[PDB]
């Protein structure tokens, strides 16, 4: 349930890049 | 399961005995168990007529007479008419035909 | 031991800030020296 | 859930009019096992009547 | 224990095991100890190097205390949200976000003299098809001057630049003319605050978007992660975390001394203890001294 | 909530809207007479108009007791949002236990009776790593740290590209 | 027949239950309020739970959930938040009565909506007549709180404040919505101030009065610190002491009220030292060091320590408008004493950074023998959003802590210090500033 810990900072003002929807909602349907 | 919720041990034992419901063969033999209802209502009256020590022998002859005759419930309905060759006995027609055949 | 207590339930787990803090105790002064002593 | 689960498939478990029995489920199937080895008899008997 | 300027960073702080902090060092000046002397040092480099510590620590069990509005419908969980990571940065410290990213750009760009210049000093902090679309109004600015447009404002070319410039922002969807306005002030109040509500519909429609753009990608991340993980079969999800269990216990016990894996360590005893707790009485949930 | 606070039986409710809670209060120029019935119960005491302004002087103040944090069960409570809606797709599929007959059997082509019975060893592939609920904590748990790294921001945690645009035209069109 | 201990577990299986709807959820909170249930947290989180979960809402049970969590003093920032998108879609099925109600409820938690804000003050403005003076000082309360610096309620409620005789109580929310917006209309406040002819019927409201008189710096009514000396077993330790700050900042003599005002907080300080934040408690050494009523001699001390955290995490979380006028009237008052070069000015701005004697940090501290001169400037954050645009209260309570530690405090403001064209003028002004204040300079 536990994470590793990171100390870093962003630097950059970026958008969140969406990933992209998996095929298992229709691959399950198929 | 909905979204938010929880499941009830109401709706999850309903669900387990829709499973149990197949275990249940499509068409079975009533192979008939004697209870202590009547099997010790015929022990008592064997020790009534004195022939105690062959109490049990009564009993078991009284549940077998009931099962070899046993009949199929399809649904709980009987279909007469039946007529269905066990394991044993078709095993007995091989044997037959094998030790006539190696003759 | 059981029955603990409010304010220390309500403290969020594995969040880093003791990473962040053991960086800013060896970042800190050992750039705090770093100024000090520094020529081109 | 566990305690009802081996309650109730005991409960179709102990009964013994649950045994399945493929001669009274397929009476039609269990009568044709039988005559897969009685023609394997029948076809050594031919042989034998051959000779 | 504290260096006191842990402890004036967390005095309106308002998350758990940091007031438990300052009210323990609020009893001990109560006791009769003397407040250690503010230093007056560590010119600008470090001033602004332990600000940028010492705000992380206030920041980092901040987010984790922000429940993300993942899944829900409507504006107001996600105007929750943001006015939630508002209301933490000010207790870090930090300003307006407004007011603190045109500080980021003032800062890399004071000595920008040209203008693409500042659109490439300030690269990282604008959108990216942003700062392209600043960069054909500054290639076709460039055909009538013929000459780098200069960063001064009084140079005409300058002008010719920010009448094509402005013309981008509003075609962007960002009202320019109310934002400058607003930062302009105004003579009377009365029409002051006829560009200040018409600011603040931009910069709540403006937060907004981005702590909905900043959801959405953990909802696709989340639906993404988890569809990798429903195709797998249930023994090898098993013994994939059960590995990352062991090797990211290991970690924090190889790590022994060190105040964040002892640290890490009184996590895992206090998770268990959660699960512990939940076991006893689970129609109540944890138990709480009250 | 702030420190002085100006509510009180003044436009206050006087009646309960629903049926589970009874609640009528007598209201006084000087005080309140309320009864409040919950089912079985009866509950009839008199609050006074100072009683309740000295209630908002000490805040209640709740906080969430959660697991880990606060930000990693919102993220879990999404997964179980999500691995409920792949469990009720798997709740429509079609029961291969009423043809485990041998009279489905022997009617059939051999290879269409391997490719049912895989097919139904796939559907408990899928329902025991969907209802596999454990798992989803430490699934929570990838989330969590590229999402803290995010917030923790040279700028500022509520930052992003729409408000940096916007405060790029503040600084571009203003005079250097 | 009369059991309240009874009736919380008819009210806790209530909101236990999986379908707890609005009407349930906003009946609960209301009986726990009218039943004073301060002292079980977990029944008020378990409603706090339903109502965040419930997905109808109409316009009562609403304003009878708000109403409750604001009367109960209860605060879930996560919860009350996101009873903005229920207000924010019923805005116009409000009544002008519940509409006051879900805004000063929403506002008095912090709730950052602008689009509620702006909408529900759009609509007082244009429909005023219909709204009762107790139900536009909520609604001023409201977009005050929720960070709204909106003056054209708050020029719309001066019409009404002027004209229309108002209670005790809805006076004291305006003068509070009025000092969080920093206005200081005395048009408007004085015409506020004649609503304490009655007296108060709470001291929570001749408190509110008290704290947001000294915060625009009017003086003391006298019928307020009359409630104050009477009324102050009323108030919790936390409204003792901005009680009391706002009484000195006005400029209160009533030492008899002070020492009513300290024994509310002083027993308080003393079973709990941490129990106050420390802005309450620096907010208190100004409070006894400008009327001059002692405290005891643990807190009095205690207290003036916690005034050097206060005023340093001031310095450490610094606006950078502050940082970049404090550096601008460093460098002012460097060329006021003798700087004729750039290297002379850099290497007395940073003499001038000595520390206080509570172990703070000055930033303009010149001593010439044994006279010390301190240096304020006040940049806009600490000035009254209105015309003239005088400093508020809050700038007299730290030069008068300072001028009783040795100092003497010349205040720069900015909207006149950043008038002046030039650099020489701008030491033209810091040397006038220091003059009239300590002439031996």
């Amino acid at each position: 349930y536990l994470a590793p810990l990171r100390s870093d900072f962003t630097e950059e003002i970026t958008a969140p890049k969406v990933a992209s929807a998996s095929n298992l909602v229709n691959e399950w349907n198929n | 399961w909905k979204k938010g919720k929880t499941v009830s041990i109401e709706n999850l034992n309903t669900v387990t005995d829709k499973y149990a419901a197949a275990l249940v063969p499509k068409r079975k033999l009533a192979l008939p168990v004697l209870p202590e209802g009547v099997k010790k209502a015929v022990e008592d009256f064997a020790a009534s007529v004195g022939q105690a020590k062959n109490a049990s022998e009564v009993s078991e002859l009284l549940a077998k007479s009931l099962a070899e005759k046993a009949v199929v419930t399809e649904g709980g309905k009987v279909v007469e008419g039946f007529s269905y060759v066990s394991k044993a006995v078709a095993a007995k027609v091989i044997a037959t035909r094998r030790a006539e055949v190696h003759e | 031991a059981d029955a603990k207590a409010l304010d220390e339930l309500r403290k969020p787990k594995f969040s880093s800030k003791y990473l962040i803090q053991h960086v800013s105790q060896k970042l800190i002064p050992a750039v705090k020296e770093w100024e000090k002593s520094y020529q081109p | 859930y566990l305690a009802y689960a081996v309650t109730k498939k005991q409960e179709v478990q102990a009964d013994p009019s649950n045994i399945p029995f493929d001669e009274v489920l397929y009476p039609q199937l269990s009568e044709e096992l039988l005559e897969l080895e009685l023609s394997d008899i029948r076809e050594d008997e031919i042989a034998l009547e051959k000779a | 224990a504290v260096s006191k300027k842990e402890v004036l960073y967390f005095l309106s702080s308002k998350d758990a095991e940091s007031s438990t902090a300052v009210k323990s060092y609020l009893k001990s000046l109560y006791a009769g100890a003397q407040v250690e002397a503010t230093e007056t040092d560590a010119s600008e480099l470090i001033a602004q190097l332990e600000k940028k510590y010492l705000s992380a620590q206030v920041v980092e069990p901040g987010v984790h205390n922000i429940a993300l509005p993942l899944g829900e419908s409507g504006s107001a969980p996600v105007k929750r949200y943001a006015a939630e990571l508002f209301n933490l940065g000010a207790q870090a410290g930090f300003e307006c976000p407004f007011i603190e990213v045109s500080k980021k750009f003032g800062q890399e760009t004071a000595t920008s003299e040209t203008v693409k210049d500042v659109l490439n000093k300030t690269k990282s902090y604008v959108s990216a098809d942003y700062n392209a679309a600043l960069n054909e109004v500054l290639s076709s600015v460039e055909a009538e001057i013929n000459g780098p447009v200069l960063f001064d404002g009084k140079t005409e070319g300058f002008k010719k630049f920010a009448a094509k410039a402005k013309a981008v922002a509003v075609s962007r969807g960002l009202p320019a003319d109310t934002i400058l306005a607003y930062c302009a002030g105004s003579a009377n109040e009365d029409a002051a605050d006829k560009v200040s509500k018409e600011f603040f519909t931009w910069f709540e429609s403006a937060y907004t978007a981005d702590a909905a753009a900043e959801v959405k990608a953990i909802e696709a991340e989340a639906a993404s992660i988890l569809d990798r993980h429903l195709a797998k079969p249930v023994a090898q999800i098993r013994k994939e975390q059960a590995s990352a269990y062991a090797s990211l216990l290991k970690r924090a016990e190889t790590a022994k001394g060190a105040k964040w894996a002892e640290k890490y360590l009184e996590d895992v005893k206090a998770v268990q203890w959660f699960d512990a707790s939940v076991a006893e009485a689970p129609a109540s949930g944890p138990k709480v001294a009250a | 909530l702030t420190t002085f606070t100006f509510s009180g039986l003044q436009d206050a409710p006087v009646a309960a809207l629903s049926g589970s809670i009874k609640l009528n209060v007598a209201a006084k120029a000087g005080k309140a007479e309320v009864t409040v019935a919950a089912g079985a119960a009866k509950a009839a005491t008199q609050v006074s108009a100072a009683a309740l302004r000295k209630l908002s002087g000490s805040k209640i103040s709740l906080a969430e007791v959660a697991r880990i944090s606060v930000l990693h069960s919102s993220i879990q409570n999404y997964l179980l949002s999500l691995s409920n809606e792949r469990y009720q797709l798997l709740s429509q599929w079609p029961d291969f236990t009423t043809m485990y007959g041998k009279d489905f059997y022997y009617r059939a082509h051999p290879e269409d009776l391997k490719k049912f019975y895989d097919a139904a060893d796939e559907y408990y592939k899928l329902y025991e790593t969907v209802t596999e609920f454990d798992s989803l904590s430490a699934l929570a748990s990838q989330v969590v740290p590229n999402y803290a790294a995010r917030r923790r921001s040279t700028v500022h945690p509520a930052i992003g590209s729409t408000v940096a645009d916007g405060a790029f035209t503040n600084f571009l069109l203003s005079k250097q | 027949e009369n059991d309240v201990p009874a009736i919380l577990k008819e009210i806790d299986s209530l909101v236990s239950r999986e379908a707890v709807s609005a009407k349930e959820v906003s009946d609960a909170a209301v009986a726990l309020t009218y039943l004073q249930v301060k002292a079980n947290r977990r029944l008020w989180g378990k409603v706090l739970e339903k109502a965040g979960a419930a997905q109808d809402y109409d316009a009562a049970s609403l304003t009878n959930l708000l109403w409750a969590i604001n009367t109960g003093g209860v605060e879930h920032f996560k919860t009350v938040a996101e009873l903005a998108g229920p207000a924010v879609s019923l805005l116009p099925s409000l009544s002008p009565v519940q509409l006051s109600i879900v805004v000063e409820a929403l506002g008095g938690a912090g709730v950052k909506n602008y689009e509620l804000y702006n909408k529900a003050s759009a609509v007082v403005v244009s429909k005023i007549g219909e709204f009762k003076p107790a139900e536009i000082a909520r609604v001023l309360y409201g977009v005050a709180f929720g960070g709204v610096n909106d003056v054209a309620l708050a020029k719309a409620a001066g019409k009404v404040f002027a004209s229309t005789e108002v209670d005790s109580r809805t006076a004291a929310q305006a003068l509070y919505a009025l000092a969080k917006l920093g206005r200081a209309d005395k048009a408007t406040v004085d015409a506020l101030l004649k609503s304490f002819k009655k007296g108060t019927e709470s001291a929570s409201d001749a408190a509110a009065a008290s704290f947001a008189l000294g915060s625009l710096s009017f003086k003391a009514e006298k019928a307020i610190v009359d409630a104050l000396k009477a009324s102050a077993g009323d108030l919790a330790p936390a409204q003792a002491v901005e009680a009391a700050y706002g009484l000195a900042l006005s400029g209160a003599t009533d030492a008899e009220a002070f020492k009513a005002l300290f024994g509310v907080v002083a027993p308080a300080i003393e079973k709990a030292p941490d129990a106050l934040e420390v802005s309450s408690l620096a907010q208190l050494h100004v409070a006894s060091t400008i009327s001059g009523a002692k405290l005891p001699a643990a807190v009095g001390s205690f207290v003036a320590k916690a005034f050097g955290l206060a005023a340093d995490a001031a310095r450490l979380k610094r606006s950078s408008a502050e940082s970049a006028l404090v550096a601008d009237v460093a460098a002012a008052t460097a060329v006021a004493f003798g700087a004729q070069y750039r290297p002379e000015v850099a290497s007395a701005v940073a003499s001038y950074v000595k520390t206080a004697p509570d172990g703070s940090v000055l930033d303009i501290a010149i001593t010439k023998g044994d006279a010390k001169v301190l240096v304020q400037a006040v940049p806009s954050s600490l000035l009254t959003s209105t015309t003239p645009a005088k400093p508020l209260g809050h700038v007299a309570a730290y030069s008068k802590v300072r001028e009783a530690q040795g100092y003497a405090v010349a205040v720069v403001p900015a909207n006149e210090f950043e008038a002046l064209p030039d650099q020489k003028a701008k030491a033209q002004y810091v040397l006038a500033a220091i003059k009239k204040v300590a002439p031996s300079f």
